[PDB]
């Protein structure tokens, strides 16, 4: 089963979420079992240009009208699921297709490179505006619980 | 603790070394770019680069020149009068028909490292460069030497800058080699490819080659009366990174933290 | 005679886009070397050291040259390459507007002011002292850049040489008018033959596209560090300070020793 | 009084059939224009100052492209007089009764031409105004004419 893969010394260093400097933070190279119904956390991203990296999957950036998302390294799986779409369900039972775009990378944070943000966590579907507004959700929650499963075409 | 503050030093200095790594993209890229609008190739130009390289030795720094007396490190140590890595080889890990430029369903963009028919080292990528053009009479031999030498020494400090990396690397994140350099399971080779894999974030690639790609592009854009620069300038410019400077710094920093092994 | 001029207007056509081809490389090596990092410690030492130790020499057409009266203005003190050193008179004035439009006047002036460095050695000597000095810029790429910066400005106003042969041929009458012309002095010779030479509205073609260039291949992208200040003013001062006049001058002086071709 | 300065052997390079030299023909040069009267006689020809059209070089006087729509002018080298007329206007008069302001952006450059750096098109006449359309449209003429008589006059403040 999907263990950590290690851990990594909190700098805010600029940062205004932040790394804070007292704390240890967990990097994860695997994520959970995906099931035809994976539960997983949604987090909120944009992926447009300007004032984080190019996606993964394409080198690219997306407007926040595209629903897109970006997937915990685990899941993520060396870019098995790039340019793929993802079925996304909310808890009040709307639901969305999302194209597979981006890592959200679990193996390393708190640095320049990410900001001084955290690591990834190792269950996230990171997802677009567009993402949140088709599944009705508030995207002043931060984070849902969904469930995601990969669609045929 | 005092390892907690250690590791804190350690992600400071790391930062501060990735900038310093990515200063070397519009260098290097601007370098090839005036080379190539400058003109065609000089009679005995690749002849005229070695001899300007023996006749204007820079030596390396003293670490790393004991570096490279070291068996890992000799691996990166060119035959005179070729500045570290140039010669270095990485072995082939793309087939000879992997997309290298655009998104693949399924596998993302830019996959790293040589293909087959890829030239072996940074030296053979640039003389075949070079030899692509034809060869010109109006050319000035001083100028075009000039810039070759100029970028040889860029591609060499860039890729270098991979073992104060891999060092300031192997103090932040210490126990995660050490997980790997202590394994009594693992051979010397299973190490590295560990080491290698533990060092490499596609994810960053990406961000580095889409914005080379950009800057190739954006920076080599003709204005009026301009004569047009050679087919594939751009494909080959991000080709030195993705096939030679990204995977060759890799490997020199998996190289380093095998050699302080004796550190776990 | 037709045939004559005939071919060198081609000639002079060819030999014009070979000098509007060192423009993108002069100003790529500039940039090269300012988003590189500041200055090494003995820098300059190392670049003169380079020059001595891969000593490129003219080609026998220009040594020669270089060798003939009015040629020997423009060699060098060793190791430096020819014309690096060519001062040309000040003309402008201390608050000569250089880069925007002027009523009553144009835009570009040539040439320099009391206060630029006298040539384009000291010019480029002054931009390096302008940098910060740096303990981690790597000193054989910085001098490199350096060095082939020197190689490309003194082969660009070198073509002034074989552009001057080719005018005097397309221009003959014209220039053969002042050379043998026996009421005016050596140097009224010169001044009357640099200015047949001065176009200035194909100088602010050149200096307006010099601009835009600068502008457009200083471009940031994500995460870059900043270019110096000044970076592009100083792209600009080149060209318009030294390199365009120093061609000029040298053209003229490839022109004045031809009054036995009339 | 004013002189030609010179000649150049025309040269039609690859050059479309605004005219261009021909082979065989030589084209005079001027450094010098007609005296400025007050209301100076001259030939208005038609120009276009626009960047994309590749009639020309950057405008002399501002290292400009200017479009269509903007009545501005170039003044043949003489006239032109080093400069002292950039971004200052000029009254144009044309015979049919009407007048416009237009702005001096540039020299019609009448040392050299026949050359590569002019699309192989002869020196400029020493007697021109070179106007944009947008000046042409403002005295009612059919441009095309391609010349028209007229006179101008500095406007002075």
């Amino acid at each position: 089963t999907c263990q950590p893969s290690g851990s990594i010394q909190g700098r805010s260093g600029n940062c205004n979420e932040c790394c804070k400097n007292g704390r240890r933070y967990t990097t994860y190279g695997c994520s959970p079992p995906v099931t035809g119904s994976t539960r997983a956390v949604l987090t909120l991203n944009s992926f447009a240009e300007g004032g984080g990296g190019a996606a993964a999957c394409t080198g690219k950036f997306y407007d926040d009208s595209k629903k897109v998302v970006a997937l915990s390294t685990g899941w993520y799986n060396g870019g098995s699921r790039c340019r793929k779409h993802i079925m996304i369900h909310a808890g009040n039972g709307n639901s969305v297709s999302a194209l597979v775009v981006d890592e959200c990378d679990s193996t390393v944070g708190c640095d320049k490179d990410h900001n001084f943000e955290p690591p990834c966590r190792n269950n996230i579907v990171d997802g677009s505006p567009a993402v949140w507004d088709a599944l009705g959700l508030n995207k002043d929650d931060g984070q849902a619980q969904i469930t995601w499963s990969d669609e045929l075409e | 603790g005092k390892s907690e503050a250690a590791e804190i030093e350690a992600g400071d200095r790391l930062d501060a070394l990735r900038d310093q790594l990515q200063r070397y993209e519009t260098p290097i890229i601007q370098t090839i770019l005036a080379r190539s609008a400058l003109g065609g190739r000089a009679p005995s130009e690749q002849d005229e680069v070695r001899a300007a390289l023996s006749r204007n030795a820079f030596e390396p720094s003293e670490v790393i020149s004991e570096w490279l007396q070291t068996e890992s490190g000799a691996r990166f140590r060119s035959t005179r009068p070729l500045p570290p890595a140039v010669e270095f080889i990485t072995p082939v890990v793309l087939s000879r028909d992997t997309v290298l430029d655009k998104p693949v369903v399924g596998k993302g963009i830019f996959p790293i490292g040589r293909r087959p028919q890829d030239p072996t080292n940074m030296d053979e990528f640039l003389d075949t460069s070079l030899l692509s053009l034809n060869q010109s009479s109006t050319v000035d031999l001083a100028s075009a030497v000039s810039l070759d030498v100029s970028l040889l020494h860029l591609v060499s400090a860039r890729v270098l800058l991979g073992y104060p990396i891999a060092l300031a690397k192997f103090d932040w994140l210490h126990d995660n080699f050490c997980h790997i350099l202590t394994n009594t399971t693992l051979s010397k080779s299973q190490k590295l490819a560990n080491i290698i894999q533990q060092l490499t974030d596609h994810k960053q690639e990406v961000n580095v080659l889409s914005r080379v790609e950009q800057k190739s592009k954006s920076l080599s854009h003709l204005f009026r009366n301009d004569i047009p620069y050679p087919p594939h300038t751009q494909d080959r410019i991000l080709r030195l990174f993705q096939a030679y400077l990204i995977p060759i710094t890799t490997q020199i920093e998996a190289a380093a933290i095998l050699d302080h092994a004796n550190k776990c």
